[PDB]
């Protein structure tokens, strides 16, 4: 794995780790906050349904 | 919502 990363990252609120290659995205519309759709459990076609996204810490 | 799909390689 490469050393380092990118400034200009954006980490997923669930496993912390840095975008990479095809990979679907979603954002909580309430702390703006980016999250895998696979570490949330989202797929691209149920977020289609969603108007706006509220990630679990904001569910609560 | 806001999504969003990256790049292939
Ligand atoms: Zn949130
Ligand atoms: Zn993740």
């Amino acid at each position: 794995g490469p050393l380092g990363s990118d400034h200009g990252e954006t980490l997923c609120g669930a496993c912390g780790d840095s975008d990479g290659a095809d990979e679907f995205w979603i954002c909580c519309d309430l702390c703006e906050k980016w999250f895998h759709g696979k570490c949330v459990k989202i797929t691209p076609a149920r977020a289609e349904h969603i108007k706006q996204y509220k990630c679990p810490s904001c569910s609560n | 919502a806001r999504t969003k799909q990256t790049a292939r390689k």
